[PDB]
């Protein structure tokens, strides 16, 4: 068409990624229900915080998706040991990404695969959430659901439970676990499986009773762990303010439906707090 | 320098949706399908299926190509 | 959202004479392109009109008789589908049999009605060779209807507002004291409004709130406080005019809406044919 390829920028199971002319295009059944969704959710959505879809094209039951080109994801910022996160970086990309994530509530869409690598930063610092493949509409009582999703070291404890139907829990706690990672700079519950992601999750949280989360012995895939007291989040994290540990805590609540929204959290005083968040230019890159 | 919060500001072209945290203060929950405990544990409940249907109700009722 | 979606943006427009102005563009175009490449066996956009009518029917026949048992949501996106790629092309470039089926297949997959290959085309009453040969041919225009759509995949049935209406009306409308038993009208003039071209000319609110207000006034109520007092239209008097008058037009447009005739769809069915067999 009227892009000309200029570099190769990854292969994943889904397809391939290039640098075209400055844009990114990603390469019985058909056209592949993945790049469908893609399609289908990111032309009904504009927001500075939401990848673009700018085209589309392909051929037989191929099919070519035109994004904006973006420079890096917060999975590099996070693994580059020759950046210093302070706190404004922090509360900047915390900012953008629930900024992104208030929106696509209102719009009813869940991101279901939020994670660094798909939280894209641009040139000018503005954040993207990307890779929409696994994103859905929720608010639909009638509507199926399915409980695997989320990459392991950022699902919720109601996903890793079994849970069917959800709200903007899951991608909540996924934002908790990015910032914990931000906080860190290294994952903050990197289990190996399933039940050793919930016993991971207990150890640092401890184990949530029927007062923090009433019918959570209800959800089918449910396993009784011990009594485990839990680190303090003042310990894990020994150099946040109160504020931010109040954020942490209302984003890490077992209780789904307590946990902060998008609207909520930028709500906080973390966010209304001094220092403000640090403009897009003056954010690090790697 | 700081953040102040404003509110996402999009026109519906329509009539006015009550806010999500007062449907049920309301009565419009009253009219829709209880969420089950299942349901209620993964963080889902009643009143985002009824603030969903009331925004497509309501969204775009006055508004003319 | 509906209010700044691609179906308000796009493909919603002004009047019937814009859709007939497409329409007769897109048959106009294909006698060009024919005449270019090397008489009575074109037709006349009134004839692709009955054609179109025909074969949205068809498409409703094909996805209410789907098993699994299809959503109402993917029925209404397939037919949206339908109608939006016959505003810009004509059946004799492209077979409606071919696209209606493509339709529902696309609308399957856009809503998230998970359904394999094999087990949609098992619905076709067709032997399982020609089962394969449609197989074939959907996936071949899969993408041309794709593209023929825009890549505007999202469509906003009149269902859910229909749902939130009801809602509604039974939270803050007391002098209707039952809104259900409204309801199976409303549901039936709801599906007369889809097969005009009301779905490309009206806000899905726009046509949920006439059809439960045609319901009403079948029903002998007059819900007229509804739009003045609940929905607080008495403050715009002007908005209060305009959405009558949009509920009068689409009354208007149901009421001269015309079935194709059997011997009509039977005569422009064996020129369809012979389009494309001569082609
Ligand atoms: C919207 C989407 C299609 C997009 C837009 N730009 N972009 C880039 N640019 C470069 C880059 C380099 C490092 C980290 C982030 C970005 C890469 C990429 N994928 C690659 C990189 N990480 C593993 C592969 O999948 N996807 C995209």
């Amino acid at each position: 068409k009227r892009y000309e390829k200029l570099d190769f920028l990854g292969e994943g199971q889904f397809a391939t990624v290039y640098k075209a002319r400055i844009v990114a295009i990603k390469k019985k059944d058909g056209i592949n229900r993945t790049a469908l969704r893609e399609i289908k959710l990111l032309q009904e959505l504009s927001h500075p915080n939401i990848i673009g879809l700018l085209d589309a094209f392909g051929h037989k039951s191929n099919i070519s998706l035109v994004f904006d080109f973006m420079e890096t994801d917060l999975e590099v910022i996070i693994k580059d040991n020759s950046l210093v996160l302070t706190p404004s970086h922090i509360k900047a990309y915390m900012l953008m990404t629930l900024q992104g994530l208030e929106y696509l509530h209102q719009h009813w869409i869940l991101h279901r695969d939020l994670k660094p690598n798909n939280l894209l930063l641009d040139e000018n610092g503005v954040l993207k959430l990307a890779d929409f493949g696994l994103a859905k509409s929720f608010g639909s009582p009638n509507r199926a659901y399915t409980h695997q999703v989320v990459t392991r070291w950022y699902r919720a404890p109601e996903l890793l439970f079994g849970a069917r139907m959800y709200g903007v829990g899951v991608d909540m706690w996924a934002v908790g676990c990015i910032l914990a990672e931000l906080l860190l700079r290294v994952p903050f519950l990197p289990g190996d499986s399933d039940l050793d992601q919930l016993t991971r999750i207990f150890e640092t949280l401890g184990t949530p009773t029927e007062e923090q989360w009433p019918d959570m012995c209800s959800l089918p895939d449910y396993v009784t762990f011990k009594s485990f007291p839990g680190i303090p989040l003042h310990h894990i994290f020994s150099a946040a303010g109160d504020d931010l540990l109040d954020l942490i805590q209302g984003l890490f609540l077992f209780n789904p439906c307590a946990r902060i929204t998008a609207t909520q959290a930028l709500k906080m005083k973390y966010f209304s707090n001094r220092p403000g968040p640090t403009p897009g230019c003056q954010l690090p890159r790697p | 320098a700081l953040y102040e919060y404003q509110p996402l500001q999009i026109e519906t072209y329509g009539p006015h949706v009550p806010e999500l945290e007062m449907l049920g203060r309301l009565g419009y929950l009253n009219h829709v399908r209880a969420a089950s405990p299942q349901d209620l544990a993964g963080g889902y409940t009643s009143s985002l299926a009824c603030h969903r249907a009331l925004q497509d109700a309501f969204s775009g009722l006055f508004w003319q190509p | 959202m509906y209010h700044n979606s691609s179906q308000k943006r796009h493909w919603t427009f002004s009047s019937e004479e814009q859709l007939a102005r497409l329409r007769a563009d897109a048959n106009r175009k294909f006698r060009c392109k024919a005449v270019a490449n090397g008489d009575p066996v074109f037709l006349e956009p009134h004839e692709e009109m009955t054609l179109c009518k025909y074969y949205e029917k068809r498409l409703l026949e094909f996805c209410s008789v789907f098993k699994p048992a299809m959503p109402r949501s993917v029925v209404g996106t397939a037919c949206m589908y339908f109608k939006r790629f016959y505003l810009n092309n004509s059946v004799m470039e492209y077979h409606p049999r071919i696209i209606m089926l493509t339709c529902a297949f696309l609308a399957c997959k856009v809503d998230e009605f998970n359904v394999s290959s094999p087990q949609f085309v098992g619905n076709l009453r067709e032997s399982p060779l020609g089962q394969e040969k449609a197989l074939e041919q959907i996936l071949e225009y899969e993408l041309l209807l794709i593209q023929q759509l825009n890549f505007h995949l999202i469509v906003h049935n009149p269902y859910r507002p229909f749902e939130g209406f009801l809602i509604d009306l039974k939270t803050r409308y007391p002098i209707l004291e039952n809104p259900e038993i409204l309801r199976k009208t409303a549901d039936d003039f709801l599906n007369r409004i889809a097969l005009t071209d009301a779905y490309l000319l009206y806000t899905p609110s726009q046509i949920a709130l006439t059809a439960i207000l045609s319901s009403a006034s079948r029903a002998g109520i007059t819900m007229e406080s509804y739009l003045s007092e609940s929905l607080m239209l008495k403050e715009n008097r002007t908005c209060l005019s305009q959405l009558l008058d949009i509920m009068k037009s689409m009354r208007n447009l149901v009421k001269k809406y015309e079935p194709p005739r059997s011997e009509e769809v039977a005569v422009l069915k064996q020129k369809l044919e012979r389009c494309h067999s001569a082609e």
